[PDB]
């Protein structure tokens, strides 16, 4: 089997720049036979670039191919926004028929903190027997954040759900939902909670907290 | 022009057999071979087998071979993967891919079609309304959000007042948890359109037929 | 089914270079060029071999590499009710065998020949003589050249035979040649394409290295240019004539071999994936290329014959053996260092004879090593038999009459055996075996199919080029005949017993094992057109 390693993973640009992303084979491919293809969030992929050099039918002039052997790169001249997607490298010359492993092409923007949103446990959850409170970290910049959760001021690592979007395809956001999950007695025999957002804008973290009474 | 629809599989239980297939459209389907391309949920796309433009060459990938079987129907212009023996691993959408040329590659992909292999047994969600805490209010914009909770298998859809709203709405993708899928969603909006206009969570779980819709309240 | 391989590519190219390159090459295509407008001809020729002869050249090189044997187990796997084919193909390459040697031959008893200070063919005044011999070549028939005199009064004696009946002596040394080419030809297929794509190095590559020698000696002779303006001046009233679309049709079919057995046993040898598209391409083309490089070596030399000898052009401008043998030979003879040009000549003529014939045994050795498989065990053995056969009978051949029995087999061995031959070759391979079926076939070797103008030509002009052949070659058909000589209509009814051997083993077999399976009409029309593949 022919694998291909693609690098990087994941790469940030800022429109304009020049993208460059390579491809090695553990075996030597022809080069008639190295073909790149394109996947946007969320649809499926299409292709981009066949026999090493040539693009498919709709694909701009500002990408390019090139390699041979073991090496091959795809080339970005001035990278748009409507360029964001992965891009997988495949070979068509042994079987199995592989594909690479994809370099993922966001988009840089300026720094952004998170608004945070705190929400006490529905009332109709709270009837079911169950509480979750619920946190959300809507358009930051960079994609890393961390959160934390505090029942009275002890701060409960477990029974947590984090959750991410997709870069936003208008301001080239990310936004992250955050559930604390505890039993109804669990949750009723406490008073406040506390909803810390840690983030590279801020030098400390934005808070949002509630008590159980107002 | 050139149209591939794959469809059916679902859920099934390990050790279960299913049939996939493709609707080829706008092109001389006897013409080309096909392949099928899954890709993993971790996003990772692997080829599976192909067929020629006869049937009279067949290819398997090694991690697959002895289970799967791929056929072909040019009269009716048709593309199938029966698979038997399925495990876990075999989780993915598969996707039906032309791709007659070796030196140009797989022109042409469908939508895709996702095959969940689990054990795991189907459930509704409970979906659970998130309005703010009484507090500061005081801005031009205010969120909601609404918890779509313990349900399976994927998908389920949800939008916001039937879909009118769309504009400040972030729907995050579900995560499973002890064969369990949580999910949530916020929106936001000027406080002079809530609660002076209502507004609603539509969510839907055809797998347990579900059909369910929740107004955000601010008791 | 581990079968072997060419220990390199180069091997299959020039083994495929060499079966195509031979004497026709030099002593038909460039005739026909001046014959038929000059430059003008190479419309029709273009077209007949971008339409006819590339597309059947590249179906065989195709069918041998994907089915993988050779020309009888390959016709059988494809459609059984034509298996025939394979027979009639093989039986055609078997026969042509009995008479292609013996010009090696006179190609070596020349060359054994030229090892003197003064060539013999020079004069007129030697004991082979006679009171008509005249210097260079003339237009009256009781008048022969002095090079014509030694080809005819010496080298065969012809002159003693009256007719296929009287055949004389065995002149021995002729059988020397000709036992020299046959002991050339089996230590070359002696132990397969392991050593046979090797000898095909010397054999493919030599003759270019002459055709370079003799090119530049020709352009550099007094009056070379006016040759090369009688070898290619255009004048496209040619082109409207039919008479030039069967000439150019004709020499191309001859020219490539296409369907003849051997292109099916040297492709069958190459892996599985090989390009073997790009490899039809690029033989075919420095095919042609060939003949139109050495119409230049010929005609340079005709036209210093007809400058500093005067001759009449047309008196000089001939084809066939009489060309390398008599007329060409006589203008070497007639130049400084003549001793270096008559033996790089003549060893010429005999590498490019070589090749051809071990592309025709291959095709028979082949195709039995795979059908027989007694014969694959002992190859040594069998073609040493086989050429034994060869030898024994050739012996007719190098008797005094010998050339009216060797021209009898050269107008009948293979004639119309090979075109009906081929006919059917295209028709099983595009209507019985499937063009998409076959298309499909390319595609999972090269990795793409073949273009739709590949597949018009071979289900619609490759039959009809081939009738195009045919009819005309039956058209004009006039009963046997050298110069004065007419054959008897015993011998003529010879050759079309051989022209039939060959032929008849299409319905024959297509009979024989029609009968041999078991069902209804249809149900057995239907187990004979099932490929052997399409069975598993
Ligand atoms: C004096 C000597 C050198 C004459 C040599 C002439 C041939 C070498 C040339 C003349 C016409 C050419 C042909 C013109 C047209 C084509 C069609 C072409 O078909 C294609 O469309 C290729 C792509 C495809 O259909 O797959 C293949 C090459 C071919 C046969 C050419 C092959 C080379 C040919 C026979
Ligand atoms: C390396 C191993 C080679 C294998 C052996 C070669 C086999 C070829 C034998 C041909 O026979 C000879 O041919 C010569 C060709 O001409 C003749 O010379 C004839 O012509 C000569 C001039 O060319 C004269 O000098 C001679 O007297 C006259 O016999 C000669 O008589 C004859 O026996
Ligand atoms: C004007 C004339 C005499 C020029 C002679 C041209 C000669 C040199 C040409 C004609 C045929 C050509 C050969 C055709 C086939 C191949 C296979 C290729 O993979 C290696 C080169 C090789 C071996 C070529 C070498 C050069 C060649 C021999
Ligand atoms: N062009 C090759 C030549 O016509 C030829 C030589 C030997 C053969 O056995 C044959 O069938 C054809
Ligand atoms: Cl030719
Ligand atoms: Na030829
Ligand atoms: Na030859």
């Amino acid at each position: 089997e022919n694998v291909l390693t693609q690098s990087p993973a994941i790469m940030s640009t800022s429109p304009g720049e020049k993208v460059t992303m390579t491809c090695r084979a553990s075996s030597s491919v022809g080069s008639s036979y190295l073909h790149w293809y394109q996947q946007k969030s969320g649809a499926s992929p299409k292709l981009w670039i066949y026999s090493t050099s040539n693009l498919a039918s709709g694909v701009p002039a500002r990408f390019s191919g090139s390699g041979s052997g073991t090496s091959y790169s795809l080339t970005i001249s001035s990278v748009e926004a409507e360029d964001a997607a992965t891009y997988y490298c495949q070979q068509f010359s042994g079987y199995p028929l592989t594909f690479g492993s994809g370099t993922k092409l966001e988009m840089k923007r300026a720094d952004a903190a998170p608004t945070v949103s705190i929400f006490p446990p529905s009332s109709e959850q709270l009837t079911s027997g169950g509480a979750s409170v619920v946190c959300f970290l809507n358009n930051f910049y960079p994609k890393d954040i961390n959160v934390k959760w505090k029942i009275d001021g002890s701060e409960r690592q477990n029974g947590v759900l984090n959750s991410w979007t997709d870069q936003d395809s208008k301001d080239s956001t990310y936004s992250m939902s955050s559930t604390l999950t505890l039993t109804k007695d669990e949750y009723e025999r406490h008073n406040s909670y506390t909803c810390e957002a840690t983030h590279k804008t801020s030098t400390s973290p934005i808070v949002k907290s509630f008590n159980r009474n107002e | 022009e050139v149209q591939l629809v794959e469809s059916g599989g679902g859920l099934v239980k390990p050790g279960g057999s299913l049939k996939l297939s493709c609707a080829a459209s706008g092109f001389t389907f006897s013409s080309y071979a096909m392949s099928w391309v899954r890709q993993s949920p971790e996003k990772r796309l692997e080829w599976v087998a192909e067929i020629s433009s006869g049937g009279r060459y067949i290819y398997y990938s090694d991690t697959v071979t002895g289970r799967f079987t791929i056929s072909r129907d040019n009269a009716r212009n048709i593309l199938h993967l029966e698979m038997s023996s399925l495990r876990s691993e075999d989780t993915a959408m598969y996707y039906c891919a032309r791709g007659e040329v070796r030196q140009r590659g797989f022109d042409y992909w469908g939508q895709g079609t996702t095959l969940t292999v689990s054990s795991a047994k189907t459930t509704a969600p409970s979906v659970y309304p998130l309005a703010p805490v009484c507090g500061d209010t005081t801005g031009s914009s205010v969120t909601l959000g609404c918890l779509v909770k313990g349900y399976f298998p994927e998908p389920v859809t949800l939008t916001w007042n039937s879909g009118s709203l769309s504009s400040g709405v972030h729907t995050f993708p579900a995560v499973l948890q002890s064969d369990l899928y949580t999910l949530s969603s916020s929106v936001t909006v000027t406080s002079s359109t809530w609660p002076s206009q209502s507004i609603t969570c539509n969510v839907a779980h055809p797998a347990s037929s579900t059909k369910v819709d929740k107004k955000i309240e601010p008791r | 089914d581990e079968r072997e391989t060419w220990s390199g590519k180069v091997d299959f190219l020039l083994s495929v270079i060499g079966f195509a390159v031979d004497l026709a090459n030099v002593w038909r295509f460039p005739y026909l060029c001046y014959k038929n407008g000059g430059g003008a001809f190479l419309v029709p020729y273009g077209i007949m071999l971008a339409v006819g002869g590339i597309p059947l050249f590249y179906m065989e090189l195709a069918l041998g590499q994907h089915n993988r044997k050779g020309a009888i187990t390959c016709w059988g796997r494809l459609v059984p009710l034509f298996k025939g084919i394979g027979y009639a193909v093989v039986l055609i390459a078997f026969y042509v065998g009995f008479y292609y040697n013996v010009i090696i031959a006179w190609s070596l008893r020349f060359f054994f020949a030229s090892f003197t200070n003064s060539l013999p063919w020079t004069s007129c005044n030697n004991i082979w003589n006679t009171p008509n011999c005249r210097p260079f070549e003339g237009h009256v028939e009781g008048f022969q050249s002095a090079a014509s005199e030694y080809f005819n009064r010496y080298i065969l004696e012809l002159n003693r035979s009256e007719g296929i009946h009287d055949l004389g002596a065995i002149k021995w040394d002729m059988a020397l040649c000709l036992l020299i080419v046959y002991l050339i030809c089996y230590f070359s297929l002696w132990k397969g394409i392991s050593t046979s794509g090797k000898v095909v190095w010397f054999t493919a590559l030599f003759p270019y290295a002459v055709l370079l020698i003799l090119l530049i000696r020709g352009l550099t002779l007094p009056g070379s240019f006016l040759g090369i303006q009688y070898y290619l001046t255009p004048n496209f009233s040619a082109i409207y004539k039919a008479e030039v679309w069967v000439d150019a049709a004709t020499q191309v079919f001859f020219s490539l071999g296409p369907g003849f057995g051997v292109l099916l046993a040297y492709a069958s040898y190459n892996k599985y994936h090989n390009n073997v598209y790009k490899d039809a391409l690029l033989t075919s083309f420095i095919n042609s290329a060939t003949s139109f490089i050495a119409g230049f070596v010929i005609f340079s030399v005709l036209g210093y014959m007809a400058h500093t000898l005067g001759v009449r052009i047309e008196d000089v401008a001939t084809e066939g053996p009489g060309l390398v043998f008599v007329v060409y030979p006589a203008a070497i003879a007639t130049m400084p260092a003549s001793t270096f040009w008559a033996l790089i000549f003549f060893m010429m003529l005999a590498t490019l004879g070589l090749d051809s014939s071990f592309g025709g045994m291959e095709a028979i050795i082949t195709a039995l090593s795979d059908e027989f498989p007694k014969i694959k065990r002992n190859r040594e053995l069998f073609v040493a038999g086989l050429f034994s056969l060869y030898f024994v009978v050739g012996l007719a051949s190098c008797t005094q009459g010998g050339f009216y029995f060797l021209h009898l087999l050269d107008r009948y061995a293979a004639g119309y055996s090979i075109l009906v031959a081929v006919f059917f070759e295209a028709i099983a391979v595009s209507w019985i075996y499937g063009t998409n079926r076959f298309s499909e076939d390319i595609r999972d070797m090269i990795g793409f199919p073949p273009g739709r103008y590949w597949q018009v030509c071979w289900r619609f002009v490759a039959p009809i080029f081939l009738l195009f052949i045919t009819v005309y070659g039956l058209i004009g058909y006039e009963p046997l005949t050298y110069a004065d000589y007419v054959y008897p209509s015993w011998a003529n009814a010879l050759g079309w017993c051989i022209a039939g051997s060959s032929v008849v083993m299409i319905p024959a077999v297509a009979i024989f094992k029609l009968l041999s399976t078991p069902g209804s009409l249809r149900q057995r029309f239907t187990i004979l057109t099932t490929p052997w593949r399409d069975q598993q």
